[PDB]
């Protein structure tokens, strides 16, 4: 639609000038060796090598000076939502595996809700690791149908 | 058997029968019989094709390197220009491997029932070992013993180890590894991992 | 070279008479005469390698 | 193994005190002393005795390492300047590299003597040939001919619970001197030595409270 | 002291230390990742 | 047999002084590898 990448575009330039501008007119009110005035240096730098960065990966760019992803399903403009999606949906299933396999586990006791507010940790260790598992485990339960029920719904 | 850890109890699931055991399984994965299975299944073929993938690898670029030959990297053949354009021989491909492997996969789900090559009724098949087929793949009479299937699996595994070795390596350098072999040699404290970075 | 190469034999020989010297009397040409001794690669190993 | 229960053979650290009933004394080095009762179950208890041997044979080597080459600087031939400094020395090889290879190695070493930890006897290096029955173990003090080719800790040369009240105290008494010259040189910046002399020459003023 | 392991096995401080753990992974990443808005490794 | 041990370590190693004359051994090791150790003799 138009959005040039702010490698080319001009509205990134001015918005990283006059940044950088207000910084170094706030950086000449101290001393030139005072930490403070340092570290303003060194966040004026760093801003400046993140201007950088932005002007490395791609990133098609507004008409007003903003980056603005491209989540269209294009894997061209993919370092934005698919590969970031994918990673965070491998935590988010980790998660959610080892927490039902925890419980699953865990159920079998006396009264489980001691060990539901004071977690078996000893257990715990040795069940949370398991996360490298939880796209092909799980699979093989829905094969097996181990991971639903039918008509059991309250009690158990 | 060899449980990697002097001190360690080899769980239930892996008692011996099959070769390779060493209770290698910290995270008690193939705790399910069919599952175990499924990835003995699945660690041989991925040894078998990791073996021939690092032969491919390393003996072509020794064999340019030494200059008897003459054969671009691994990585280098892809833009190379052949009797065949890129699509022809991968769709030739895709087909005779949606034949061959989907083949597989209906004797993995059924022991013994696509045996025979349909086409002719004679020279088909003897009943074979799953993961161990029969005839027409050992055709030198070998003996599937002890200590043959142990060293193929140990085989794979290393090759499994250094094909994903390769692939790193070449992540971080895009060079020939048997370069960075030599480069070793010269000084091995000054040429590893730690100086790349 | 023959320095360490024959101390290491001399160390060896009296590991060997005082290992084999409860079966025979104390007594040396008792022991230390490998006529009657011989043969103690499965006895011990260590002092034999 | 020898007791050592209240009474004359229990000089109590704390003299006219009752030591803590679940500190019997077996363990050589010990006095009664766990205010804070730390050894309350024999888990914990034996866990921290191998930490603390640990660390007392660690504490000594690096005691030996710190005050040795000092010494020799100060006055023998070759000159080994300031060792908090030689951590920084410059060798043929990065320090990352010898941290890499540094943990390698130990964490083979010390896997396999944790695991003989947790599974005594289990994982333990004492060839047998035929008709000579080996020695156990104590772990802690694994015997046999690799690390007790002297045949010291067992019997003869000393009453076992003596030797090993010997090496627990000098343990004790080397982490006390590691932990106080690290702290010096957070302080001064001189070596042992250097600090020693300095309070020989003036006792009563060159000290701590001499700024 | 067993007593106190169960104690300290209570989801309070243990939740507390998780928290804290992960939101120094976090803010250390950041460090070591100025500003990280895409994936520039593929 | 810890002397024994020790020593076997020596017989073994001792060798390498005056391994050879034909390139030393080794194009690395620069511990050195062919400049053969007997350099204490004369000169
Ligand atoms: C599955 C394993 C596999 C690996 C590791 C490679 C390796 C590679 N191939 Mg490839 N191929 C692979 C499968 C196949 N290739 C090809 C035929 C080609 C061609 C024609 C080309 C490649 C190219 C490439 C490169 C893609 C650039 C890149 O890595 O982006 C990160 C890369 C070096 C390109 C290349 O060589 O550029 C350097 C290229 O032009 N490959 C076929 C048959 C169709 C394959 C079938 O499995
Ligand atoms: C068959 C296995 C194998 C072999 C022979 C090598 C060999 C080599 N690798 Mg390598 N590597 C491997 C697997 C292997 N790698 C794997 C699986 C990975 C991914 C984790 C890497 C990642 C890697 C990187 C990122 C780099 C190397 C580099 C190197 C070279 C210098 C050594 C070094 O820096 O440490 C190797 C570093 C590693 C992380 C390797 C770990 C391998 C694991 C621990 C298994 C290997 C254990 C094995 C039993 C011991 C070696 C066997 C050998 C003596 C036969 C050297 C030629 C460096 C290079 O090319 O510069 C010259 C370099 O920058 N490797
Ligand atoms: C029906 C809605 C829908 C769905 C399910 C997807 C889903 C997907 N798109 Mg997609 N896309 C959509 C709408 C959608 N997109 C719209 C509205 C556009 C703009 C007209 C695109 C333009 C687009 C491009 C240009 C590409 C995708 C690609 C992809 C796939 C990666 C993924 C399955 C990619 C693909 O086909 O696989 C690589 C790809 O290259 N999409
Ligand atoms: C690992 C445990 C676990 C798992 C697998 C699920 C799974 C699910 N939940 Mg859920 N939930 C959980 C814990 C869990 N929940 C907890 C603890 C709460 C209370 C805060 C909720 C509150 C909740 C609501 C209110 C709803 C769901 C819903 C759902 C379903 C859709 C996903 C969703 O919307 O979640 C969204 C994500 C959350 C709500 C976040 C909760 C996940 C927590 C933070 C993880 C807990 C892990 C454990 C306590 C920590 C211990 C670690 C281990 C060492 C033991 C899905 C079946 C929805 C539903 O009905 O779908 C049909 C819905 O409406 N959940
Ligand atoms: C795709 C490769 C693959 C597969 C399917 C297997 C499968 C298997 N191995 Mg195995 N192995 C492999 C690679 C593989 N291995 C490699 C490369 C090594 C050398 C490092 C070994 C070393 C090894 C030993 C020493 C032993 C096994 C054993 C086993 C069996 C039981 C353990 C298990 O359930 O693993 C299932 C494995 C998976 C489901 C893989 C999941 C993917 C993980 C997360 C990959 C890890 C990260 C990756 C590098 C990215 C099982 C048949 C044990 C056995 O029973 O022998 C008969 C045994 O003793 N393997
Ligand atoms: C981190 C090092 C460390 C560790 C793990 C232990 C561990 C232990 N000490 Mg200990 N101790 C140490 C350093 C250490 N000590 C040092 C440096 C001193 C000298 C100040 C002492 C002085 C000391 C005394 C005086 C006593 C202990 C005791 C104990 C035990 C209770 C337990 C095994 C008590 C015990 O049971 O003796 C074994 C006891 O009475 N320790
Ligand atoms: C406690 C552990 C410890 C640690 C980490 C170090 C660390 C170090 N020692 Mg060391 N040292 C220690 C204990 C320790 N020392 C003890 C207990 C002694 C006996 C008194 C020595 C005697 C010693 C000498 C004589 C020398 C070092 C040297 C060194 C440095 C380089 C190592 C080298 O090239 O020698 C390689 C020697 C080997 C035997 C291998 C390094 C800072 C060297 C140094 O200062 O740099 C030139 C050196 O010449 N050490
Ligand atoms: C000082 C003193 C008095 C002792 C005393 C003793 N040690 Mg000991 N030790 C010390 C320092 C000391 N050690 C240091 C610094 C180390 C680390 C290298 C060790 C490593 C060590 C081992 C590994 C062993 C002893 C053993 C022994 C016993 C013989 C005896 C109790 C041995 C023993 O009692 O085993 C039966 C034994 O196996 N010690
Ligand atoms: C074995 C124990 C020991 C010994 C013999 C010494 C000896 C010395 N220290 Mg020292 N120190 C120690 C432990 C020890 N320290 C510990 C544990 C710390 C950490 C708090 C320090 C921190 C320290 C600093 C910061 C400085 C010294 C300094 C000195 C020197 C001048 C004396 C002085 O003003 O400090 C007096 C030391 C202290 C008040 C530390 C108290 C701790 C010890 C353990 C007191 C207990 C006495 C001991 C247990 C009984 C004797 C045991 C044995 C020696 C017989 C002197 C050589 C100074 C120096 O560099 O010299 C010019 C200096 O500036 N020390
Ligand atoms: C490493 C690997 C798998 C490793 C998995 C391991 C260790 C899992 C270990 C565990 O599960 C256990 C055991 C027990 C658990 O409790 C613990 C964990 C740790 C979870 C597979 C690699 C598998 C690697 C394979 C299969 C590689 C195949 C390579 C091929 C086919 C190469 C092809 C080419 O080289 C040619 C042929 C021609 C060239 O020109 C082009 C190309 C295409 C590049």
């Amino acid at each position: 639609a138009g959005l040039t990448p702010c490698k080319e575009s001009k509205a990134f330039a001015k918005r990283e000038k006059q940044s950088v501008k207000k910084l170094n007119s706030s950086l000449k009110k101290y001393a030139p060796d005072s930490a403070p005035a340092l570290a303003i240096q060194a966040t004026i730098d760093k801003t400046k090598r993140r201007f950088e960065n932005y002007g490395k990966f791609g990133l098609l760019c507004g008409s007003d000076g903003l980056p603005h992803l491209i989540v269209s399903g294009d894997q061209r403009h993919w370092g934005e939502f698919i590969t970031p999606g994918v990673l965070f949906l491998y935590i988010a299933g980790w998660i959610g595996w080892v927490g039902r396999s925890y419980l699953i586990a865990v159920s079998g006791e006396k009264k489980p809700a001691m060990r539901e507010i004071i977690i078996d940790v000893e257990l715990a260790a040795r069940i949370i690791p398991r996360g490298f598992i939880w796209p092909v485990a799980a699979y093989r339960e829905l094969i097996n149908g181990d991971l639903v029920v039918d008509d059991a719904d309250i009690g158990y | 058997k060899g449980s990697w850890l002097p001190g360690l109890q080899s769980p239930a699931y892996l008692d011996g029968s099959l070769a390779g055991d060493n209770g290698f399984d910290p995270l008690a994965l193939a705790e399910d019989p069919e599952d175990l299975r499924w990835f003995v299944q699945a660690e041989l073929v991925n040894g078998r094709w990791a073996m021939l993938g690092v032969a491919g690898m390393l003996i072509p670029e020794v064999l340019t390197k030494a200059g008897l030959l003459n054969a671009p990297e691994w990585y280098d053949a892809g833009k190379e220009t052949y009797f065949a354009s890129s699509s022809t021989l991968f769709v030739i491909e895709f087909i005779l491997f949606h034949y061959v492997e989907i083949r597989r996969w209906q004797d993995i789900k059924n022991p013994g029932s696509v045996n025979q090559d349909p086409i002719f009724k004679s020279y088909s098949l003897p009943p074979h070992e799953c993961g161990y087929p029969g005839s027409v793949f050992n055709p030198l009479n070998f003996a599937p013993t002890l200590e043959n299937k142990e060293k193929e699996l140990a085989n794979g595994r290393l090759a499994m180890l250094a094909f994903l070795g390769f692939l790193v390596q070449h992540n971080v350098t895009g060079k020939g590894p048997f370069e960075n072999l030599q480069q070793h040699l010269a000084d091995p404290w000054h040429n590893t991992i730690i100086q790349t970075i | 070279t023959h320095a360490y190469s024959k101390a290491l034999l001399f160390l060896g020989s009296g590991s060997v008479i005082h290992s084999m010297e409860p079966l025979v009397g104390y007594s040396p040409d008792k022991s230390q005469n490998m006529v009657l001794m011989g043969g103690l690669r499965k006895y011990i190993p260590i002092t034999r390698t | 193994t020898v007791c050592e229960p209240l009474g004359p053979d229990r000089p109590v650290w704390f003299p006219g005190t009752a030591p803590p009933p679940w500190l019997d004394g077996s363990l050589p080095g010990d006095f009664g002393f766990d205010p804070l009762g730390f050894g309350s179950e024999p888990e914990s208890l034996r866990w921290f005795a191998q930490a603390e041997l640990m660390h007392g044979r660690w504490a000594m080597l690096a005691v030996a390492g710190i005050l040795i080459p000092e010494i020799l600087q100060k006055w023998g031939f070759m000159e080994e300047f300031s060792w908090y400094t030689a951590g920084e020395r410059e060798y043929f090889a990065d320090p990352w590299t010898l941290f890499v290879t540094q943990m390698a190695l130990m964490g083979w070493v010390e896997g396999r003597r944790w695991m003989d930890y947790l599974n005594p006897g289990s994982v333990d290096i004492e060839p047998r040939f035929p008709n000579r029955k080996n020695p156990t173990p104590d772990v802690g003090y694994p015997g046999g001919l690799w690390f007790d080719w002297g045949n010291w800790g067992r019997g003869s040369p000393e009453p076992v619970m003596v030797l090993r009240t010997k090496e627990i105290k000098n343990g004790r008494l080397a982490m006390l001197a590691f932990v106080g010259f690290w702290f010096q040189v957070v302080y001064t910046g001189q070596g042992p030595l250097d600090n020693l002399f300095a309070h020989l020459a003036d006792p009563g003023h060159c000290n701590i409270f001499s700024a | 002291m067993r007593d106190i392991k169960t104690y300290l096995s209570v989801a309070p401080v243990l939740s507390t230390l998780w928290f804290g753990a992960l939101a120094g992974l976090l803010i250390e990443i950041n460090r070591l990742f100025p500003d990280a808005l895409s994936f520039p490794f593929f | 047999l810890f002397p024994l041990l020790i020593l076997l370590l020596f017989t073994l190693f001792i060798g390498f002084i005056g391994i050879s004359f034909d390139n030393g051994g080794m194009d690395n090791g620069i511990a050195e590898l062919t400049i053969l150790s007997k350099w204490l003799t004369p000169s």
